[PDB]
């Protein structure tokens, strides 16, 4: 799982 | 549901995308979703909410697309982003 602030 | 996002150069769209990396019953409508959304950010202004699942980015279908590739797509369009999302809630 990955998270990215955009 | 649709959200058109036009941001200023140095701000974000104001959301955290989360989902499976590229590496029975459907429970998710898509692999990537909004883990959180900045209150009163460009994304929240367009109606996006935590838990929205990303169906389309800038006309492209990303239902089964791994995380990094979706982030790649969201960035290609610079300060402009178009999203079709589905709310599970």
């Amino acid at each position: 799982d990955l998270q990215t602030s955009i | 549901s649709v959200a058109i996002l036009q941001k200023r150069d140095h701000e974000g769209f104001g959301f955290v995308l989360r989902g499976a990396k590229a590496e029975p019953t459907p429970a998710f409508p898509a692999l990537q979703y909004l883990e959180s959304v900045d209150v009163e950010g460009v994304a929240w202004k367009a109606g996006l909410r935590t838990g929205d699942f990303l169906i389309e980015v800038n006309g492209v279908n990303v239902v089964k697309v791994g995380h990094k590739q979706v982030v790649g797509l969201i960035r290609q369009g610079g300060n402009r982003l178009v999203m079709k999302v589905v709310s599970v809630t």
